[PDB]
């Protein structure tokens, strides 16, 4: 729900 | 939700099966944001998108940059815990 900074476009990594 | 501690079992010729993002540069925890159908994380079943890992055997991921974390997490072997969150 809604906005929250964790889901916002970041740099990620495949592990 | 509540803290959880979840089990993951590695094989040695796997990865984790997670996609993480977030960090400290970023002020955001480290985040799963995939997880990758049939491999470790996925087969556990304890584990969720959206889902900060705050500690990896009881290594504490909740103030270090992305690639710290990423380090940290692929050195990981066998019967791993993961110290989980939801946000």
């Amino acid at each position: 729900w809604x906005f929250k900074k964790a889901n916002s476009r970041l740099p990620t990594s495949i592990i | 939700g509540p803290i959880r501690k979840v089990l993951l079992l590695k094989e040695d010729h796997e990865g984790l099966g997670i996609s993480i993002t977030g960090g400290k540069e970023h002020g955001v925890p480290i985040l799963i944001s995939e997880i990758h159908p049939g491999q470790p994380a996925d087969r556990c079943g304890g584990l969720h998108v959206g889902d900060a890992i705050l500690a990896v055997n009881g290594v504490n991921l909740r103030d270090t940059k992305h690639k710290e974390a990423v380090t940290i997490l692929s050195q990981q072997r066998g019967e791993i815990e993961f110290e989980v969150v939801y946000v």
